[PDB]
DNA sequence: CGCGGACGAAGCCACCATGTGGGCTGTCGCCAGGC
DNA sequence: GCCTGGCGACAGCCCACATGGCATTCCACTTATCACTGGCTTCGTCCGCG
């Protein structure tokens, strides 16, 4: 009921996730510090590249009243109803009088305070809600305090449609404790096998135009960079999904898109300029009934170096499943997919030929 | 303590830079690398004598005395503040960019003793291109209390930047 | 008769004086405490005859005053309204409101020694090293250091307390000697607080005061132990002799 | 008859538990502070999936049921020690912005700016169960038997549920240590009142510190204590926890076996 | 690498103690600067670097003149100290010392032996398991050892002229 | 129509200060002669 | 049995540099964004559900 994937990536001087002030975030893990991927960044790009594959897009946005208000304008609706039919929509829901709202700002709706996690369709479909009381927005669009005239019910149904990305990574509404999904998806932190200093490049923008005396640099400036095998780990709770979208072939349809797209993907952060795309150099995916195991501490003494480290962090991952399965029993349906063939990895379980083989695979044995 | 030893390397290199160009020469060729690259080698017979006896101490020693012989021609030729006092007295009369050059000292405040040395002769040399002071001194006994700290002189540094900016804006009324 | 009690370990709290969410330690374990610490050990049921202990006497030295630290405690968060903590009146509060927030403080880092003196404080320490409940310092969720009991029978143990029970890591200066730590007996008095425990009955504990004298006295510099590691070093070696 | 267990379990870049503030709960101990995973959070986990899987005994392994009202027995006699890091640990800030997918005439005017702290680091965890008055106050034998079983198993698979979807935490320990003792419940946390300096991990050194320590006292104190340990690493040898096991199950089978 | 340091001491002694008492093993290790020398060296052994690093001292050793033949501070303060009390060139010892300093480790056993033999010639002091063991931590970590050689010279040459003054 | 759940009603009080460190290991030359 | 001594002949000395040089300009950014929630009392009324 617990699908874990782990991988190991190398990134050659990427730089793809930044600190506040440009560094790559860095975990000062084992003791010796080690450049990281935010999971929040990696599952960011997971979700875009599910929702454009699966076709299916969700919106997490702090302005959904100027969105209604577009809906509503090409609707019919004169510009001034729109905002006020939009402000309706959000009037009209949760414990207080209302959404709470940012300050006003200057020819825009104005955005609310918390941030929005809905389907496409079902914003429009906020916007159908709005129309059909269109003569009460009319009447309440003169008073200087319009209240929430639109039915609670309804609009409250309509914020608790999920998308499948909202089935998979879960939402929060703290004014709709109604809407809030638990998450079906632990995303960790990807962070090198290896201690990794930052790496410091210096550039220097050039001016195009000749002068006339003195040539020097445009701008000059010096950005970090890093470079890195990275471990990577996930897991899927059946349960959870299964429970979120209900029926158990959408959630077939999501594990395996998710299994997918954490392999494919890369947060592309700053990519034009590195162009870090590269495929895991070792993937494993487990199928565990008991609970889900991070291989994690495998890589907590850090990788001395000067040699390869992707040989050795395949095999010391492998070193450290066979010496889990030995100390803590299971029946959990193994399997990997490797690059090397320099060795056989026999504590991953089965091997397969190819990444997708093995998604069907082990999607297949949930 | 060390301070003295600093002090002392500070006097001879100052004098050092002015009288005789093939010493400086070969001590700016060691800027930013640590003393077992090879083209440090040739910078022992300047800066062994001066160290006591972690490579932090001779790492900021040799460091700051590469940094030192690697000034312009215009910078070498003309309470003790510490490198953010510099710093602040580089924005408020140099007229240097103040949002990015606080940027970049809360940037160099958070790296490890490794990293600073990578960051520093870009930014040391930059606020002395413009005749900005900085006691050397200090700043090497800062650079060898840097490996043992972990932001034990950098939050020196950093307080007593954004401090010393405030009572130059408050003393211009 | 008597025996040294030495109460170390990570944290430990002596609350006194707190009835609501908010607890608060004193910086010195109070008498109420190791009192019940004795009666866990003796398997003295709540509610029974405190007087036994009656008669005893703890004069503490504080190694290290240790840092005192406030823990956030929560209580019942982040459950389904049903099942959350109940009311007086029996139904369950709204579960945007059914949190229990206590922050209750403790000391960390802290080592006392305290010298207990009494008629049978013999049979007490016997009673330590084999419990009825497990002793702990302060909360239940705090566990002793394992020196707890560092000689069961001591002829005078304040004597002891004055010198050749080693002390951790403190500045020695050149040509000193002579190190000062705080002394705890029971006019000159610091502070009266309600310590002696009438009665441990969960319905209804009350207690009496005592007044506490703190008397800095100096001890040999020699006692202190070295930068790192010694301190365990040099009390191992003091638990076998 | 007291078992008691330590296990030495890391865990990664995590925020299992936090104050008040969004920094993770760490005690000054040793001198060095060091991140911390509240007892009363980690039990919880543990009371949790013990009653899932077993189906009063939470009432009297673990003292009492929180939304029941108190039945004489509020007394666990199972002692939960906080967990808190083998070596000193600074608080790591994560630099977060959530994006605002809509997109305005601007760009990157993102949907919120905030910085929450993490952490990571080897907790040496530790518990105690006072399995006499535990068959005194369940009656049976066995159930109590059943129970201690399955509670020391509860104790090693779990991990808290806290930021665990932004940091997946699962992990399991390194090092158990089992030990039937008839004396007294000790725990090991001494052996780490010096925090282990770093750069070459913390695992095995914190391993055979900890073999030094048990060493010791029971060289001071010689008892009839009945131990056993089972790591994840078998490079290192260390006699003075017992006999080592192959698995943690086993080893759960064989103290469980010990005390009865 | 303190192990390394055992067993060249008892390679020394044993190698000097041979060198003096028998002129037909010592000159088979004089030749080598070569069977002899794996049925001389090879009992005192714990990479290819150590090896050599035995093999060309115990040669070297052998082939003194017999001035120095009959007769822990390392390199750097041995040539420091042949410039200060022999009156040997400092100037140019300097740049011999410098220019082992490049080599890579075939090449340091290139310039080694002239240096060292000119050494003796004068009768300057070299704790020859030091520069044994500094020349097995050579094929380990080749700049390390250069630059303490470096370091220590200029700066036992320069304490030394303080004593002077 | 009855019961249960949720929400509401207040009383509310603001010119200048920082120093520390030390604990783990192994080796030959072989053979022959004499005591 | 243990300990000590021995196993053709294998070279010696002298010698080790001076001097000179070690660069200089210039250039160092902008913009937008910055959460919610609660951990008081009792009772009464209303609304929803059965």
């Amino acid at each position: 009921t617990f699908v874990d994937i782990h991988a190991i990536q190398t990134l050659p001087y990427s730089n793809i996730n930044r600190d506040d002030l440009g560094s790559p975030k860095t975990v000062v893990y084992g003791g010796k510090e080690r450049t990281r991927v935010s999971s929040q960044s990696w599952k960011r790009a997971v979700r875009h590249e599910v929702e454009a594959r699966l076709g299916d897009k969700a919106v997490r946005t702090r302005r959904i009243i100027s969105e209604i208000a577009k809906r509503l304008r090409e609707r019919g609706w004169d510009a001034d109803l729109a905002d006020a039919g939009a402000r309706q929509v959000v009037l009209s829901v949760g414990k207080k009088s209302g959404i709470k709202l940012e300050k006003e700002k200057d020819s825009e709706a104005p955005a609310t305070s918390v941030l929005f996690y809905l389907p496409v369709p079902a914003i429009d479909e906020l916007a159908a809600i709005a129309d059909e009381h269109r003569d009460a927005v009319a009447k309440e669009a003169a008073k200087k305090t319009p209240k929430g005239i639109l039915p609670a019910d309804r609009i409250t149904e309509v914020l608790k449609s999920r998308n499948v990305s909202v089935n998979l990574f879960g939402r929060m509404l703290a004014e709709l404790p109604s809407t809030e999904v638990d998450g079906a998806v632990q995303f960790a932190h990807a962070f090198t096998v290896h201690g990794t200093t930052v790496e410091v490049d210096f550039f220097t923008a050039v001016d195009d135009i000749p002068k006339e005396n003195d040539h020097g640099s445009g701008h000059m400036n010096a950005g970090q960079f890093s470079a890195g095998t990275f471990y990577r780990y996930a897991n899927v709770n059946l349960d959870r999904l299964v429970e979120n979208t209900g029926d158990a072939q959408t959630a077939r349809t999501a594990v395996a898109e998710f299994l997918r797209a954490f392999l494919s993907t890369v947060p592309s952060g700053k990519q034009n300029a590195t162009a870090a795309m590269t495929l895991p150099d070792l993937v494993h995916i487990a199928v565990r009934f008991d609970r889900p195991i991070s291989f994690a501490p495998a890589f907590e003494t850090a990788l001395y170096g000067s040699d390869g480290y992707t040989l050795r962090a395949c095999q010391e991952l492998n070193n450290y499943a066979e010496r889990l399965r030995e100390v803590w029993p299971d029946d959990a349906i193994r399997g990997y997919a490797t690059v090397e063939n320099k060795t056989d990895l026999a504590a991953l379980g089965e091997r397969y030929d190819s990444y997708p083989a093995l998604i069907d695979a082990m999607v297949a044995a949930a | 303590y060390i301070l003295q030893h600093a002090d002392a390397l500070v006097k001879r290199v100052s004098k050092l830079i002015v009288n005789e160009p093939a010493a400086r020469a070969a001590l700016r060729r060691g800027v930013g690398l640590a003393p077992e690259d090879p083209r440090m080698l040739a910078a022992h017979r300047v800066v062994a004598p001066y160290v006591p006896v972690v490579h932090a101490v001779e790492r900021a020693f040799y460091a700051v005395a590469a940094i030192m012989a690697a000034q312009p021609r215009s910078a070498r030729d003309q309470r003790r503040p510490n490198l953010g006092v510099s710093l602040a007295q580089a924005v408020f009369d140099k007229g240097l960019n103040a949002d990015s050059t606080e940027q970049r000292l809360h940037l160099i405040a958070r790296q490890n003793l490794d990293g600073v040395h990578r960051h520093l002769p870009r930014l040391v040399l930059y606020l002395r291109s413009d005749q900005v002071h900085i006691d050397w001194g200090i700043l090497i006994r800062d650079l060898a209390r840097w490996g043992h700290t972990p932001r034990h002189v950098a939050r020196e540094w950093v307080q007593d930047y954004h401090r010393t900016l405030e009572t130059l804006t408050r003393q211009a009324e | 008769s008597g025996f040294l009690l030495r109460l170390a370990g990570p944290m430990q709290s002596w609350g006194e004086h707190s009835m609501f969410g908010e607890r608060d330690t004193l910086p010195y374990p109070s008498r109420s405490g190791l009192i019940g610490m004795f009666a866990a050990a003796q398997g003295v049921r709540r509610g029974d005859p405190l007087d036994r202990y009656k008669e005893l006497k703890f004069t503490v030295r504080v190694d290290r005053p240790g840092v005192r630290l406030v823990d956030f405690h929560t209580i019942g968060g982040g459950l389904p309204k049903e099942r959350t903590v109940p009311t007086a009146a029996g139904e369950r509060r709204d579960p945007k409101k059914a949190t229990i927030v206590t922050s209750r403080s403790y000391l960390a880092d802290a080592v006392f020694t305290v010298a207990v003196t009494g008629p049978e404080a013999d049979t007490i320490a016997d009673a330590l090293a084999a419990p009825y409940w497990q002793p702990y310092l302060g909360r239940r969720a705090f566990v002793p250091d394992p020196l707890l009991v560092l000689r069961r029978r001591v002829a005078d143990p304040v004597r002891e307390l004055v010198e050749a029970v080693p002390l951790p890591h403190r500045r020695v200066e050149e040509d000193a000697a002579t190190v000062l730590v705080d002394l705890i007996y029971e006019t000159r008095t610091l502070t009266v607080l309600n310590d002696v425990p009438l009665s441990f009955d969960s319905k209804s504990r009350r207690y009496s005061t005592r007044q506490i004298r703190v008397v800095p006295t100096e001890v040999p510099a020699t006692l202190v132990a070295g930068p790192g590691r010694d301190y365990q070093n040099k009390l191992f070696t003091y638990v076998k002799q």
